[PDB]
RNA sequence: CGCCGUUCCGAAGGGACGGGCGAUGGCCUCCGUUGCCCUCAGCCGAUCGAAAGGGAGUCGGGUUCAGAUCCCCGAAUCCGGAGUGGCGGAGAUGGGCGCCGCGAGGCGUCCAGUGCGGUAACGCGACCGAUCCCGGAGAAGCCGGCGGGAGCCCCGGGGAGAGUUCUCUUUUCUUUGUGAAGGGCAGGGCGCCCUGGAAUGGGUUCGCCCCGAGAGAGGGGCCCGUGCCUUGGAAAGCGUCGCGGUUCCGGCGGCGUCCGGUGAGCUCUCGCUGGCCCUUGAAAAUCCGGGGGAGAGGGUGUAAAUCUCGCGCCGGGCCGUA
RNA sequence: AUCCGUAACUUCGGGAUAAGGAUUGGCUCUAAGGGCUGGCAGCCGACUUAGAACUGGUGCGGACCAGGGGAAUCCGACUGU
């Protein structure tokens, strides 16, 4: 069967040699050399294991060629946080500035009893 | 006992409005057939407007006092009730369920709840429900 | 079926090391390995990343621990003894 | 190479400045209306006889036609 | 002669949005440039260091005595640039009141308009915004198992040519295309969403493993799609039979380039899940998102600022290559 | 390679392919092990394992590939250099 040699002078199989097989119109099948796999963002919280969706999976000087639609999502942090969290964060702001309030009056009620 | 009621000051808690203050126009604790989970439609503040000092003049102050304002329907599980209690009369004749048939509708409901939204405001009433949460 | 009876988990090494050593590292090989409940969430997921580092896959949560076993008798000790003082220390 | 769709666009893109021939081939299935512009080989596949002459006689004059065999 | 030293005993920034002053220009309208002043600035170490590390973007066919992903034919793409950098699209053409008309609609005012859809995951072709701040990518070991996709091999048939035919062999051999980029769709994956509330516990893998911190069951969203179709593209290539020519022509014609199956198979690759560590398996360039809201833009229009949208315009120097 | 069998000693992991036997070709069959569709019916299948008869001048892992074994003593634990 047909055997195949490779179309560059680096003759190493390093990270940047990676390569498939294509069969082209004349009949023969050739290396092409692929792109490197891409990575989703990972959420800026550094808890959730998972990647970001919404946002394509590309090599970061890719992005600079993509529309903005394509990198982040219609929502407060989209692109950067998961919802997840973005969901304690609101929660989180609004339950402890509550807290705030409570303890200022609590305080100020107890400069006044004093 | 139930709390969910129109006039109700809650937080947006998920979609392209996260993080935004609303009031509810009107909930519905036991749903519908299209809608089978418990909902509230909501006006709530888009945009809001910006930080005016004594050092602006009356121009900039009304170019900064402009609030862009959205008319959503929310599962319950995506609002956070709060204590605030904000009651600018919205006239339910515009601001319904209906509005989400035609856009036409939305933009008057919309627009009806630019214009309410910005007359109470500058009254400083309900500080709170015109300043943005900070999160 | 009872595959052992005696070496458990450090039949890997076969007949290397001596009995007695063998002996000894099983205890340490049995715990470094287990799975310990998690106290911030509860499920059984707590497991060592490296040499004192433990990591809970369900909470995401990590803590210092010992190097072999979730929490030292040493620094469980301390705790107390920690917590004793700070009350002494405001009465 | 773009695909196009309906005639009113192919009658379009023909008329554009950068558009430099349009090349007409015949298969036994179709006639592909192929216009090469600046960017893009852009194709009209025409499954019925009848309009592809019709598209044929109507093309913006000054546009080099090719026949291709 | 010099050596040590690399942030350590240093006044180590020559930059900038913007603001104020002058001087010059030109498509002298107003915009530019240039000099000064005000304001703002951590990076904190010059420089070198890899033809296997990181690092945008080119593939198919033809062509030579010897070169081709470099030449030619064709089809793409990245980067940078043009604001005299062009066109389109988006911003963006709404509402109330008063007349005019039967209305379709036209006038006059007063207001709005830095886009929109989905409960959500998120979606739509764009969809303002500086200093500042946060985050992501680049950017991560070794081994095991399993799964998907290819290439190759194998099996049953149609073709075309060839071989054997003393006898036999519906026989044996050869060959039987579609690139990059774009679109569509399979397929794979999800620690993504919504309903709901589960013990007589159930779901589930080769192993596991999963669940009131939400399982089963429904219905959705997203990532990769190297797989198939499509534009490319049959025009090319190949197989074969037949004619031509200068005959050293990218010569011209006819037909064909077809249909299924199968696998712990081998090779590569994509992914899921695990085990080992007193071993935890680069950095930087470079690119991107987000938070904030200093500003800017126009007063209802020949609308403006603005645009990571679709087209269009210009260019990519040096060195190596037998 | 299949089936059987396997001691001293032992740090219970080993020793161990311990040791020691039997079998093995060709040919013709039998049985079991699945998917798709609509306890049944039809259609597709991929290599295996096991058993039986017959058979040759007892030859059959027919070439190739492919551990001799046991009882002890000394030294060094081992793997590594
Ligand atoms: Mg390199
Ligand atoms: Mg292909
Ligand atoms: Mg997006
Ligand atoms: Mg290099
Ligand atoms: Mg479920
Ligand atoms: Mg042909
Ligand atoms: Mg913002
Ligand atoms: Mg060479
Ligand atoms: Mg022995
Ligand atoms: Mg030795
Ligand atoms: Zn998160
Ligand atoms: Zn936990």
């Amino acid at each position: 069967v047909q055997r195949l040699t490779y179309r560059r002078r680096l003759s190493y199989n390093t990270a940047s040699n990676k390569t498939r097989l294509s069969r082209t119109p004349g009949n023969r099948i050739v290396y092409l050399y692929t792109k490197k796999v891409g990575k989703a963002p990972k959420s800026a919280c550094g808890v959730c294991p998972g990647r970001l969706r919404g946002v394509r999976a590309v090599r970061p000087k890719v992005l600079m060629r993509l529309s903005k639609t394509k990198k982040h999502v219609s929502r407060a942090y989209g692109g950067s946080m998961c919802a997840k969290c973005v969901r304690d964060r609101i929660k989180r702001a609004f339950l402890i500035e509550e807290q705030k309030i409570v303890v200022k009056v609590l305080k100020a009620q107890a400069q006044s009893q004093k | 006992g139930k709390f969910m009621k129109p006039g109700k000051v809650v937080l947006v808690l998920a979609g392209r409005y996260s993080g935004r203050k609303a009031v509810i126009v009107k909930n519905i604790d036991d749903g519908t057939s299209d809608r089978p989970y418990s909902h509230a439609l909501v006006a709530g503040i888009d945009r809001y407007p910006r930080k005016v000092t004594a050092a602006m003049g009356k121009k900039k102050i009304a170019k900064r006092s402009k609030i862009k304002s959205f008319v959503k329907v929310y599962n319950y599980n995506h609002l956070m009730p709060t204590r605030y209690s904000v009651d600018i009369p919205l006239d339910k004749t515009v601001v319904n369920k209906d509005v989400f048939r035609d856009p036409a509708l939305k933009r008057k409901a919309r627009r009806e709840a630019k214009v309410k939204f910005e007359e109470r405001y500058k009254t400083g009433k309900n500080k709170w429900f015109f300043q943005k949460l900070r999160f | 079926a009872k595959r052992t009876k005696k070496v458990g988990i450090v039949g890997k090494y076969g007949t290397r090391y001596g009995a007695s050593l063998r002996k000894m590292v099983k205890k340490i090989e049995i715990s470094q390995h287990a799975k310990y409940t998690c106290s911030f969430c509860g499920k059984t997921k707590m497991k060592r990343r490296a040499v004192g580092i433990w990591h809970c896959g369900s909470c995401m949560k990590t803590v210092a621990g010992g190097a072999w076993t979730y929490n030292t008798t040493s620094a469980v000790t301390v705790k107390s003894a920690i917590r004793r003082l700070k009350e002494l220390k405001d009465q | 190479p773009r695909k196009i769709e309906e005639i009113k666009d192919f009658l379009l893109t023909a008329r554009r400045k950068d558009a430099k021939s349009v090349k007409i081939k015949k298969n036994k299935d179709n006639v592909k209306f192929k216009v090469r512009c600046s960017r893009y080989l852009y194709t009209l596949v025409i499954t019925d006889k009848e309009k592809a002459e019709k598209l044929k006689q109507s093309l913006p004059p000054g546009l080099a036609v090719k026949e291709l065999k």
